[PDB]
């Protein structure tokens, strides 16, 4: 798709491509907004329509240009003309600088219509009552957003939601030893690999500990 | 080898979020496609607030209920 | 404002809020409580949602269900246009009868 | 093969099967696990097999039912 | 020839009722109460219980149906 | 890009959801924050306790009400407004002496009652209370420094072992942990805290309101009963041996958890996890909620209690401070109740984790089961209250406007009057057993009326009806038929779309705006309540089961003097009340267009008057609108301006009335 | 030692005896046959609307009518004298205490419209248990729903053993329980 030249409306007074339209002041706010929208197609026949700023108009046997504020204007009037069987119509951003930004069939194809190579963007793997709960994430990536959670996390916390209800085979966690732990960072062994091995070996006491007081009045 | 609940079978849907949750609907057509999540399709007597009364449910959502009765959704 | 609230809205309202056993204005004095009534009926619909009746709707529909009481016209709470227009009603009938039995009862009195 | 929407169904199962099961041992360490939380305290168990330990009457625990 | 259901994509149905332990748990241990999981049973075996004679019927005399309140408590 | 006007709307919207700061990472932060913040409120009633004896100690007459209390008037603070006449003389003042106001809030009776004798003594206690607002400060202070100091210690901090990370869940025991909490505040904050005012009262109050006596022997704790008969107020005696006995029982109480050793008492979650709860109790809306669930009982009793057994000096002997008081107290109750709720909801949404679908282990999963069931008994009940209140007034009232007043309904109140002779039966044996009887209880036990009946109705019709949107809210805050994903949302959100219906006031938060409206009608049919039988029992007695009687005899007839107060006949020491009395309907009435009329029309208005703005010569050349760009306020926001005015209106509208009836 | 003083204006019975529970044995309220308060209202009604009676012609209709309603007003004054009112205000009271033997009890009331309700309820539930469609809601089969309202008669007795039976409620797994709370 090529997009076409579409000069910005403060310098194309007085274009041929401009439909015979009433004029109103629903028009797009010089003097105070750069960002305008364009949007460009070709007709058949000089077919009277609606603005979508008021007042009615009357398009050109060849090319047509409107200048709009707002995106949504443009769409609306690519809808009204779409109605009265106009295809090929595109619509612009156009940046303050003039740069011209191809919008709406972005591929060439209308969003309605399937294309190849579209990828389905904000799609989520599962029913919507699928969504995590916001209480289990909180203070994490989606502290109040959980419908923005990567399945992944969604079944990791389905897993820990599972889990923490079967209340008498939890591992409570120990307490840590403040008072003679804790020394300098400097103060360290590295073996990072070895680490695990005394996690292992710690763990295995204390559960064993826990057994043995355990097995005193159960 | 037909798969998921017989045409014209009540099934009682499963899906909690369901305006037809626990409710009771015919099923219309279940799709044979393995592809297909949601494959089999229900239509109920009574309709959602879109006032549509047929919705596609997946396999693990419809447990072949009998039918409603007098009085019974 | 002050002397409208006491020189019209209050001293010239002594006739009709007075009017009870009083053979001709008890009407008046009935429909000025009744219109009041109304005026504040109106805000309930004015200031909720719908969805909040929709929720509660349900809510009483499972009861419903629970007996095997089901209404196959399934009720729905109003339309959010219904609801405003509803409120609009109750609230000008309300105020339009309020004025009504409190200017019609004082000047029959005064006649 | 093809990853059908059963096959999907069923690696769900499976990860949150052995998951659930994983998080309830000593390598999952939660905020949820700690003392005080949902876990009972080390060496005071409160409710096994559905019935009160012996641990629930502290001081008591000890004492004969007669 | 209708397939089996897998049981990676089987139901849950609501065979668990809030009267028992739900996916995977242990209930509450109630002291001397209503204890362990209910089940349906009074009419039946109240039909088999004594104490019907000749001076009402002969049969199980309960109008009023006073023994199955506990079948219904499940409704 | 940058933000429109409604970035000041948003932004002082959640000015204080500490939760929702930007910043804050962890419950750390949250907690320090919250810590902090509970500091600099402590200092702003210590402040505002100051004030007030500061005022009455300057701008007031304590030493002059103190002598003759029965017919006298205490001084609120003087007046001081630019706006008066210049000439002449306020109805205000004195003539040529300066302005002031007469304090409607009890704080007089208060010091009289705890001793007070001198404006140098509320001098020094004014001077103590800002040194103590100093202390609240700079603790605040040291604890941010102190947490800041063992984030810095974490420097110097590493297990050797991978299980440093766990030392992350404990930074803010200090703050979370509970057992100690409750053992220090049942134990000191409640039951010594008592035991030190009784050392108070025998020390000054009972010194300090009798002729000389014994060194405060034990002789001081008595059990008389009630209703001294010369101030007609409780006995010093008896208010102290009340918070001597109330401080052993707390105090022995607060030895319970296990606070500082690990082998005396028992833990909190061991106590739940063994009964029929086991909440998440490290939510700190939860806490909130149950704890504004709290206040709301001991708030409505002081309300109760400060009028039945008046428990200061001459307080029953003041027309005002006795209505201003109950009506206070009711309102702030009301306020902490559907705070309550609201904070319930508020924790549901955010701070609750419940299993997959079927464990019915939580007690919140218990109630969501059966939600439905909740809300369709609570909506009968409500129904069948509404209809039969309402029903039998209007009987009344049409039957007593047809010249028939023994045509009326009048169910006499049977049970209340049971209780009432029950207790009346108790306390007259505890009396006739004294060798120094004939004592008094004052309003403890009421005249009861069928109109005592109908008003109890419509109360527990309207609580009903409060309990019900607000329950509604809170179990259908995650989720309902008609929005089942409520719980991905906000708490508070405009709405679901036209479509599906129409979802309107579907949130929680939306829940809670419906509920305030029935919050404010509930204590308007209490205070109103209270009021009418505190200004002519007998008329209430006779004339209160149709409600023509509660429009003329009570609103119409008692709002004579508030609007004779400022007119073309000269002013009155109400002119202020007047005034506010307008201002406040005013107030009342500017609410509804935000709670009636809505978003889309006024954002075309705000269009409009911009692109007016952009088309004035001058304004154009300054000013584009793209820095602060006015839109509209949104819906969630115009609902809680609406919801604000309203508010205010209806409160404010009130106090007026009260001062103008009763003074 | 005076409980009316001590309780500032009301009085306790002071008396432990089954005697005193009926409604009729309170001190607070009088047969109305003996109440000045009652006697005072009724003849004021008398004397207002005899009042307004003068005013009109002797032998015109509203004279008749104004006869006729004084009528009523003396029958209504010998009616309630049996009804008890209270010993300040002469308006008589209701009784909701279940006497079922008094004047003015709300027993024979509250069983009435109990039984009538009831009534109404069974036959509006047969008829949508007998319909079950929306098109019979709103063209409402008549002779259906006759019939329905006549069997309602029977509602104490039907709807008890259709209670028992299991035939009235549902299980809560047949219907929709409500909105999701949970799921991740
Ligand atoms: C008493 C309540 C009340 C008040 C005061 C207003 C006020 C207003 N409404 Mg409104 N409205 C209300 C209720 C009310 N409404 C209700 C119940 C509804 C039903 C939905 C509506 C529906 C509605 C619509 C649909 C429209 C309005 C419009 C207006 C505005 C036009 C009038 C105007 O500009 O005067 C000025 C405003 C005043 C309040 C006059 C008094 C101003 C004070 C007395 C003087 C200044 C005070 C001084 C500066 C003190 C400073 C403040 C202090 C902090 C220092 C105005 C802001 C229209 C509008 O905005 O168009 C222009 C409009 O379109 N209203
Ligand atoms: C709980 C207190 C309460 C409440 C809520 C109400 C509620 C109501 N009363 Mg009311 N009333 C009460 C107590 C109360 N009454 C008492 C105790 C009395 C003494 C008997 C009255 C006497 C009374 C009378 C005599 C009247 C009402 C009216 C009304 C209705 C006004 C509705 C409306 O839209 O007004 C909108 C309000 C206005 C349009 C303004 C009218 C009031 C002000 C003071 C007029 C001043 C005009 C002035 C030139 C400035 C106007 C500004 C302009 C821009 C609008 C409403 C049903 C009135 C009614 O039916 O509608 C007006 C009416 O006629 N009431
Ligand atoms: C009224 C309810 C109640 C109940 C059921 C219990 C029950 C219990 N308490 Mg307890 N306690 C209570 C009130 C109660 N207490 C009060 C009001 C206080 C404050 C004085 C305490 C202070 C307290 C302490 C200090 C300790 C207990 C301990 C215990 C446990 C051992 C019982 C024992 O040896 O006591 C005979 C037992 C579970 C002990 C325990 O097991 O802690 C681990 C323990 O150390 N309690
Ligand atoms: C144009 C209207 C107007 C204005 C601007 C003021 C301004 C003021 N009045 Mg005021 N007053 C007015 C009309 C007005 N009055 C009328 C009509 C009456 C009835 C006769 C009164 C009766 C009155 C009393 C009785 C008192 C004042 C006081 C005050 C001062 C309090 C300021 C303050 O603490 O802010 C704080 C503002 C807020 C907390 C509001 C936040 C929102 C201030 C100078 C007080 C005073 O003298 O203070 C020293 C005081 O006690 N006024
Ligand atoms: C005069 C004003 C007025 C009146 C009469 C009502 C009446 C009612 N409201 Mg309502 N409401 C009002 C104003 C009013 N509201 C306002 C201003 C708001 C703020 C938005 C609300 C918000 C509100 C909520 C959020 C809820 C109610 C509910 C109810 C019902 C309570 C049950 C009851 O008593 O039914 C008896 C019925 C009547 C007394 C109406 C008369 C029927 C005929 C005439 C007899 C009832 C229909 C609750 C409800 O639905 O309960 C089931 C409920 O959930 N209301
Ligand atoms: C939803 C129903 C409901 C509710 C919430 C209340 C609430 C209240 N009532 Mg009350 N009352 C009700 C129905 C209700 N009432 C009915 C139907 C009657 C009979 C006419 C009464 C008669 C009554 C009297 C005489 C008194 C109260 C009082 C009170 C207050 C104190 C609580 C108390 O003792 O109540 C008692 C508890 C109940 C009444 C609960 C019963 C609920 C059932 C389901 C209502 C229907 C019963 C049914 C009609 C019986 C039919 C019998 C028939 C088969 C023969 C409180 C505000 C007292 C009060 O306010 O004094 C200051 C008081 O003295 N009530
Ligand atoms: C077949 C008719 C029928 C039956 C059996 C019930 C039965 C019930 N309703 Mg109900 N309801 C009905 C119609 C009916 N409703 C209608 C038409 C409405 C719309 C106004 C409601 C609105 C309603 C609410 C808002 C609530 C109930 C509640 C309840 C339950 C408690 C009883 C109660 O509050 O009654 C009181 C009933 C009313 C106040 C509604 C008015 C009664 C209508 C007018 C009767 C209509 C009968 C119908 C015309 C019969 C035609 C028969 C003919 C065709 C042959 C109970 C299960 C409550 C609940 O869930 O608590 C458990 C509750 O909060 N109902
Ligand atoms: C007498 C006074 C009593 C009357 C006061 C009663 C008011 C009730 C208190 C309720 C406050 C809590 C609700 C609240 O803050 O959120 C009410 C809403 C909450 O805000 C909503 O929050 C949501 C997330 O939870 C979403 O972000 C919504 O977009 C956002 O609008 O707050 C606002 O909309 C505030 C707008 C108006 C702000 C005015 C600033 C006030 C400056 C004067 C001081
Ligand atoms: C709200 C807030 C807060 C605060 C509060 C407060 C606390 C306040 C205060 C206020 C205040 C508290 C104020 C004050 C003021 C004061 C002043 C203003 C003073 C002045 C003085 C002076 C100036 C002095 C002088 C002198 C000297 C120097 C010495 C000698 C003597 C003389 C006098 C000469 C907080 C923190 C919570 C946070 C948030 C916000
Ligand atoms: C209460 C309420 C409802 C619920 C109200 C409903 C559904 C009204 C319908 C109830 C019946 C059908 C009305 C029939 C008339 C009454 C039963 C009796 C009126 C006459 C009596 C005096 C006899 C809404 O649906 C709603 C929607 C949008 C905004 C606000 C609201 C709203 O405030
Ligand atoms: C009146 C009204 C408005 C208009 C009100 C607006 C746009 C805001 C009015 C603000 C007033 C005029 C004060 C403006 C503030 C001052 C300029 C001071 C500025 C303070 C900042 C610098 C913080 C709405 O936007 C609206 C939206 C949705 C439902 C109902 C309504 C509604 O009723």
């Amino acid at each position: 798709v090529v997009a076409e030249a579409i000069p910005r409306p403060e310098d194309l007074l007085d274009s041929p491509k401009f439909p015979m339209f009433e004029g109103s002041t629903g028009g797009y706010m010089s003097r105070s907004t750069r960002e305008r929208h364009a949007i460009t197609w070709t007709a058949k026949g000089q077919a009277k329509f609606e603005m979508p700023t008021g007042g009615f108009a009357i398009m050109n046997q060849g090319e047509n240009l409107c200048y709009f504020r707002k995106k949504e204007q443009c769409i609306a009037l690519g809808k009204q003309l779409r109605k009265m069987k106009i295809e090929n119509y595109k619509i612009y951003r156009l940046k303050k600088d003039g740069t011209v930004i191809f919008m709406h069939p972005a591929d060439g194809v209308f969003p309605e219509k399937v294309n190849k190579g579209r990828v389905q963007v904000n799609g989520r793997p599962f029913t919507i009552r699928g969504n995590p709960q916001q209480s289990e994430l909180k203070f994490t990536k989606y502290q109040g957003k959980g419908y923005e959670a990567d399945p992944l996390t969604t079944m990791f916390v389905k897993a820990r939601v599972m889990a923490f209800a079967d209340v008498p085979n939890l591992f409570a966690l120990p307490q840590p030893n403040m008072d003679e732990l804790v020394p300098a960072e400097e103060v360290d062994k590295y073996t990072r690999q070895e680490y695990t091995t005394r996690m292992m070996e710690a763990l295995k006491r204390v559960q064993d500990d826990r057994a043995a007081k355990a097995a005193k009045s159960l | 080898p037909w798969v998921g609940p017989k045409k014209g079978s009540w099934v009682k849907i499963l899906r909690p979020e369901s305006y037809w949750f626990q409710q009771r609907g015919q099923v219309v057509n279940v799709n044979q496609k393995p592809e297909v999540k949601y494959p089999v399709t229900v239509k109920f007597d009574s309709v959602n607030y879109a006032n549509v009364n047929t919705n596609g449910y997946a396999l693990w959502e419809v447990i072949e209920a009998p039918a409603p009765g007098p009085g019974e959704v | 404002i002050n002397g409208w609230l006491r020189n019209l809205l209050w001293s010239e309202a002594s006739q009709v809020i007075q009017s009870y056993a009083l053979s001709s204005i008890c009407p008046y004095g009935f429909i000025f409580l009744i219109g009041h009534f109304i005026w504040a009926f109106s805000l309930m619909f004015l200031f909720s949602g719908r969805a909040y009746w929709q929720e509660l709707i349900e809510s009483i529909l499972w009861s419903h269900h629970k007996l095997k009481i089901i209404p196959h016209i399934q009720p729905r709470a109003l339309s959010i246009s219904q609801g405003r227009a509803v409120g609009f009603i109750h609230y000008t009938l309300g105020g339009i009868g309020s004025t009504w039995a409190f200017i019609i009862s004082r000047l029959l009195v005064l006649t | 093969y093809t990853e059908t929407v059963a096959d999907e169904r069923l690696f769900e199962q499976v990860y949150l099967q052995y998951t659930s099961e994983y998080l309830k041992g000593p390598l999952y360490w939660h905020p949820d696990k700690l003392q005080g939380w949902l876990p009972d305290y080390p060496g005071t168990p409160m409710i096994k097999e559905g019935k009160y330990t012996s641990h629930v009457i502290g001081n008591l625990k000890a004492f004969s039912s007669n | 020839x209708x397939x089996x259901x897998x049981x990676x994509x089987x139901h849950p149905k609501h065979m668990l009722v809030a009267g028992v332990r739900g996916y995977e748990m242990e209930w509450q241990p109630i002291p001397g109460d209503a204890v362990k999981y209910p089940k349906p049973n009074s009419e039946e075996m109240f039909k088999t219980m004594i104490g019907a004679d000749v001076e009402t019927g002969g049969e199980a005399w309960d109008p009023l149906g006073f023994h199955k309140l506990f079948d219904r408590n499940f409704d | 890009g940058r933000c429109a006007s409604s970035r000041y709307l948003q932004v002082l919207g959640s000015i204080h959801d500490i939760e929702c700061g930007f910043g804050i990472d962890n419950t750390l932060s949250l907690n320090l924050q919250i810590f902090t913040a509970h500091w600099g409120h402590l200092t702003i009633i210590l402040i505002w306790v100051s004030s007030n004896l500061y005022h009455i100690a300057s701008n007031a007459n304590y030493s002059l009400w103190v002598k003759n209390p029965i017919p006298s008037m205490p001084i609120a603070h003087n007046i001081w407004d630019p706006h008066f006449t210049n000439s002449t003389s306020t109805p205000y003042s004195h003539t040529i002496i300066t302005t002031i106001l007469i304090a409607y809030s009890g704080i007089y009776n208060q010091l009289y009652t705890s001793g007070f004798n001198t404006i140098n003594q509320i001098y020094k206690t004014t001077f103590t209370f800002s040194c103590l607002a100093v202390i609240s400060i700079l603790l605040a202070k040291i604890h941010i420094n102190t947490h800041s100091e063992l984030l810095h210690k974490l420097a110097s901090h590493t297990s050797q072992i991978p299980s440093f990370f766990q030392l992350l869940y404990f930074l803010d025991v200090a703050i979370s942990s509970v057992n100690i909490r409750f053992n220090f505040h049942t134990g000191i904050l409640v039951g010594l805290f008592s035991i030190g005012y009784t050392g108070h009262l025998l020390d000054i109050t009972i010194p300090a309101s009798r002729a000389p006596l014994i060194h405060t022997s034990p002789s001081y704790l008595t059990f008389f009963g009630g209703l001294k008969s010369n101030t007609s107020s409780l006995y010093l005696t008896d208010i102290a041996h009340h918070h001597l006995a109330i401080g052993i029982i707390s105090i022995l109480t607060g030895h319970l958890y296990s606070s500082f050793r690990a082998a005396l008492g028992t833990y909190i979650r061991d106590i739940l996890y063994t009964s029929h709860l086991t909440h998440s109790i490290k939510s700190l809306h939860l806490a909130l909620s149950l704890i504004l669930a709290s206040c709301t009982p001991l708030t409505s009793t002081t309300a109760q209690h400060i009028y039945s057994l008046t428990p200061y000096f001459y307080l029953s002997y003041d027309h005002i401070y006795s209505t201003a008081l109950y009506v206070h107290h009711s309102y702030i109750t009301s306020f902490l109740a559907i705070a309550s709720h609201a904070h319930t909801a508020i924790t549901l949404v955010r701070d609750w984790v419940a299993p997959l679908e079927q464990e019915s282990s939580s007690k919140q999963i218990r109630i969501h089961t059966h939600k439905a069931a909740i809300i369709s008994h609570l909506s009968w009940v409500s129904l069948w209250l509404g209809f039969h209140t309402l029903a039998v007034y209007s009987h009344n009232d049409t039957c007593i406007a047809f010249n028939s007043p023994s045509k009326q309904i009048l169910i006499e109140a049977s049970n209340g009057q049971l209780i009432q002779q029950a207790s009346g039966k108790a306390l007259y044996g505890t009396i006739n057993s004294i060798n120094n009887y004939n004592k008094s209880f004052d309003s403890f036990i009421h005249p009861i009326s069928p109109g005592d009946l109908y008003v109890h109705h419509a109360i527990a019709l309207g609580l009903h009806i409060t309990v019900l949107i607000l329950l509604k809210g809170g179990l259908e805050a995650r989720g309902s038929k008609l929005m089942p994903d409520k719980m991905e949302h906000s708490f508070g959100f405009s709405c679901d779309g036209p479509g599906r219906g129409g979802t309107c006031d579907i949130s929680a938060w939306d829940s809670f705006y419906l509920a305030t409206f029935w919050m404010l009608n509930s204590n308007a049919w209490i205070s109103f309540y209270f009021h009418y039988k505190h200004l002519t029992p007998r008329q209430f007695s006779e004339s209160s089961t149709y409600l023509e009687s509660w429009f003329r005899d009570y609103l119409w007839f008692n709002s004579t003097p508030l609007i004779h107060g400022y007119s073309t006949l000269g002013a009155n020491d109400l002119s202020v009340q007047s005034w506010s009395f307008l201002l406040t309907h005013l107030a009342w009435a500017s609410g509804f267009m935000f709670l009636i009329s809505w978003r889309g029309y006024w954002q075309e208005l705000i269009d409009i008057i911009l692109y007016i703005h952009l088309k004035t010569p001058i304004l154009i050349n300054l000013w584009n609108g793209d820095i602060y760009t006015p839109l509209a306020l949104s819906i969630v926001q115009a609902r809680f301006i609406g919801l604000v005015h309203f508010s205010t209106g209806l409160i404010l509208t009130y106090p007026p009335f009260i001062i103008g009836a009763t003074s | 030692a005076k409980p009316l003083e001590m309780f500032g204006g009301v009085d306790i019975d002071l008396e432990d005896t089954p005697a005193h529970w009926t409604i009729k044995a309170s001190p607070v309220l009088e047969p109305c046959k003996d109440n000045k308060k009652f006697h005072k209202k009724l003849k004021d009604e008398l004397y207002k609307v005899k009042k307004n009676q003068q005013k009109f012609a002797e032998g015109s209709a509203a004279y008749a009518r104004f006869n006729k309603k004084i009528k009523m007003i003396e029958l209504r004054e010998t009616a309630y004298g049996d009804r008890l009112c209270g010993k300040k205000d002469g308006l008589p009271r209701t009784i909701a205490t279940g006497e079922w033997n008094v004047r003015g009890s709300a027993m024979w009331p509250a069983a009435i419209f109990l039984y009538i309700a009831g009534w109404i309820g069974w036959a509006g539930r047969s008829y949508l248990i007998r319909t079950n469609d929306a098109a019979k809601e709103i063209n409402i089969d008549v002779p259906l729903a006759v019939t329905c309202m006549a069997s309602g008669f029977s509602w104490p007795v039907a709807a008890w053993q259709e209670i028992v039976n299991g035939e009235m409620a549902v299980p809560n797994d047949q219907i929709h329980n409500g909105g999701p709370w949970n799921q991740s």
